[PDB]
């Protein structure tokens, strides 16, 4: 008798539950695709970092070449600072 | 006919209008053209992987309204320096196509005179605001002289 | 008689539908909170970043510095010679 | 209390210290644990890099504390070795190294055993016993090698 109301109570109650379900899963794609587009920001600040190194690392080459120049020039300031004190 | 979106790491969007044949280094002079920055300084992201310049939009799946990165080098491909007259010397990153207006600014951005104060010098003449850094036969790693106007 | 069993099979209907619901909701937490933990790494990114374009900057003025030096000498090696090559 | 260290790629060590514990004295834990100097580290709480004077209770730094380490590209101090063909080769150091640890860098960069290694800066030929800051060696000085 009274079934055909006792299974119209859990019904109601159930479409609710379902509905809350579904709006916090709504929610929660609102949120994923936000990191999605933060997400996306990692493999590109890794390659920052690179790329960084690596312009670095030209520049100290850059430098060294400067050092080695300015050794070789005072190496063969060498070969002539020995003759000019040697012979009077 | 496309369009895109290009966004550094610093914030600041902005938009370009693409076709799906262009090249990535095609995109780079647009990058250029707008924002005035050099090709050689700027590296292009597009699914977690830098883009070549060899290659088209169409080759690396990129269809309307997607979003590139763009990592900015610190350092750039050709490097000229500025002596002051007091021995200070200073280095600034250009290329050949370069105007001499293109230079002086780069000079305020560090030493923070304005252009029209500045007179450059290359081996004794003086430069011109209308000419370019080629005009001048000035090469990598070559020294300027700047003295005030 | 039929308004008995259009509740019950939409009643399982709608438990059989909480189910899914749940699933989606554990999976799509979960992944946000593993999300959570790659986004923890995106400060020290950040200052890589920074610590690399300062180690570069240190690089491009000792670079300047090695280049001022030689401008000098380059400079005075043309003042050691002018005499060099007159009392000959 | 026990804090943990660990870098972008792998390796947590984890380093006994006491509160009252600054900055530097972290850094130079790190160095004998790991071997890397004190001035190639850069430690980071909370998203902000530690400065060497601050204390852990300053940077309300507790037991189990994660730190975060990245390195630099350099340390502060470097120097060259002119090879006997005058290729210059530049290198990393503290003035504390000995000069063995010098010659270790060379062979490292280079290949040259050390037993076959003769370092002379400006005059002066350097022993495997003492540290750079024995001859006064500056940054940007030049050793020459036979």
């Amino acid at each position: 008798g009274m079934q055909l109301e006792d299974l119209r109570q859990q019904l109601q109650q159930a479409e609710e539950a379902l509905v809350a379900k579904q709006e916090l899963i709504d929610k929660l794609k609102e949120e994923a695709a936000q990191h999605a587009i933060v997400m996306e920001t990692v493999p590109v600040l890794k390659a920052q970092a690179d790329i960084y190194k690596a312009d670095f690392q030209a520049e100290r080459h850059a430098r060294e070449k400067l050092v080695e120049k300015k050794e070789y020039l005072q190496e063969q300031l060498e070969q002539l600072q020995r003759e000019f004190n040697k012979l009077k | 006919s496309m369009q895109i979106f290009v966004k550094t790491l610093t914030g600041k969007t902005i938009t370009l209008e693409v076709e799906p044949s262009d090249t990535i280094e095609n995109v780079k002079a647009k990058i250029q053209d707008k924002e005035g920055i050099p090709p050689d300084q700027q590296r292009l992201i597009f699914a977690g992987k830098q883009l070549e310049d060899g290659r088209t939009l169409s080759d690396y799946n990129i269809q309307k309204e997607s979003t590139l990165h763009l990592v900015l080098r610190l350092r750039g491909g050709m490097q000229i320096f500025v002596k002051t007259l007091t021995g200070k010397t200073i280095t600034l990153e250009v290329e050949p196509s370069d105007t001499i207006e293109n230079v002086k600014a780069k000079i305020q951005d560090k030493e923070g005179i304005p252009p029209d104060q500045q007179r450059l010098i290359f081996a004794g003449k003086q430069l011109e605001d209308g000419r370019t850094l080629s005009d001048y036969n000035i090469q990598k790693e070559s020294t300027l002289h700047l003295v005030l106007r």
